[PDB]
């Protein structure tokens, strides 16, 4: 999905706001912080009613607006809010009533999603590989900034994943596929306007071709 | 138009909660794994190791799960580890532009910072740059690379080991390397 989210390259922000080694304070600065997390593991490991893949996906699915206004971890409770009721769990009523005012959600997806394909190739470390030229617009864990760009493997996972455009979507077509260290040079991404040296993608199989 | 946070979260608590959904504790156990468990020193311990034995050092950047492993440190997002060297001629720095992906149980949760659309927008374009603004120098005779947190790899840095910790402890290593330092936006400093 090529929404706001896919922030990698995007030029305009200011300073990140830390100097190295800087207080950060204690891992949750308010009372509530440590739900949004917590629910996410009871609706995926104690209910089943939902993948990782699909609260990352419900995140991007905010109103492009609303996610560039919402600190991070509301957005989880936004999200995973928005789940428990898309899967008939939780209604917004109930949630508006106990919050006792407006909890505006994510917006519904406008993909089904998509299966892991049924034709891909095994690389192997330092074989040359493009990223497929390829639109999608439900969840896909391909930053814009490397489609259809050149790189060369450095790792192929020796384990294997649900493809994320499927699981992200709660589809019974995941399948499993394992994942590439693809090496990007700076400027295959950015051309000369970049000061890096290189970029290191962690790639679905799915995503790739041989150069 | 919203209502306050505190309120839509504890909201969605009380509606899963008094449906029977959460267990006993449950939220409570997750606060103390995050907030006590999780924890950048366990990363520390890692690195560490891996500069005072060199058979610990090979294991850790040739199958990181199994080194982390040995410690008792998988967990939730830190299932699959890779271990990334800094060189003389080579910087390492983590982020996840996508969304905030961490190594959590090594690393601890993400700060802030981490997880600012300054980060995830800057580090993978211009990382000299935002790490000379985070107040370190990477010169130019240094290859700079980025790792992007996409997929199920969950990463940390192994930081050179500066001049003048000559046999020190491990725990002695261990204070020099920070959250900073495990996500490479830091050079460990001796005191
Ligand atoms: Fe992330
Ligand atoms: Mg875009
Ligand atoms: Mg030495
Ligand atoms: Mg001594």
């Amino acid at each position: 999905m090529d929404g706001v989210h896919d922030l990698a390259g995007v030029q305009g922000f200011g300073k990140v706001p830390h100097t190295v080694n800087a207080d950060i304070g204690p891992t949750f600065h308010a009372e509530w912080e440590h739900l949004p997390y917590s629910l996410m593991f009871a609706g995926v490991a104690e209910l089943g009613a939902f993948s990782v893949d699909e609260v990352r996906y419900v995140v991007e699915r905010m109103e492009p607006r609303h996610y560039m206004m919402t600190p991070y971890y509301e957005r989880y409770v936004i999200g995973v809010a928005t789940l428990m009721v898309e899967k008939g769990i939780l209604t917004q009523d109930e949630l508006e009533s106990l919050a006792g005012g407006p909890f505006p959600l994510s917006r519904p997806s406008e993909s089904e999603g998509r299966p892991a394909p049924v034709e891909t190739t095994t690389f192997e470390v330092g074989q040359r590989v493009r990223v497929r030229d390829e639109y999608v617009p439900g969840h896909i864990r391909m930053p814009a900034y490397c489609r259809g760009r050149v790189g060369t493997i450095s790792h192929r996972t020796t384990e294997k994943w649900p493809f994320p455009d499927a699981i992200g979507h709660g589809r019974n077509d995941a399948g499993e596929e394992p994942t590439y260290h693809v090496k990007f040079a700076a400027e295959e991404l950015f051309g000369s306007d970049t000061d890096g040296g290189s970029v290191v993608v962690d790639l679905f199989e799915g995503y790739l071709e041989p150069a | 138009a919203q209502a306050p946070v505190s309120d839509r979260a504890w909201a969605l608590f009380r509606a899963l909660d008094g449906k029977g959904l959460v267990p006993d504790g449950y939220v409570e156990g997750w606060k103390k794994t995050f907030e006590e468990d999780f924890s950048p020193r366990r990363g520390a311990e890692l690195v560490a190791r891996a500069w005072t034995d060199p058979e610990f050092r090979q294991l850790l950047l040739t199958d990181g799960t199994a080194a982390v492993a040995q410690y008792g440190y998988l967990g939730p997002q830190g299932e699959y580890i890779v271990a990334v060297e800094d060189t003389p001629t080579l910087k390492n720095v983590i982020v996840c532009s996508l969304c905030s992906c961490t190594a959590w149980p090594i690393l601890g949760l993400p700060p802030t910072w981490y997880k600012s659309f300054e980060y995830r927008a800057r580090v993978v374009r211009e990382p000299r740059k935002v790490l000379s603004e985070m107040g370190t120098e990477i010169a130019s005779d240094i290859e700079i690379r980025v790792y992007d947190t996409t997929a199920e790899t969950r990463y940390m840095v192994l930081p050179q080991r500066p001049a003048g910790t000559e046999g020190w402890s491990q725990e002695q290593l261990q204070e020099i390397v920070t959250k900073d330092c495990l996500i490479g936006v830091a050079i460990p400093q001796v005191p």
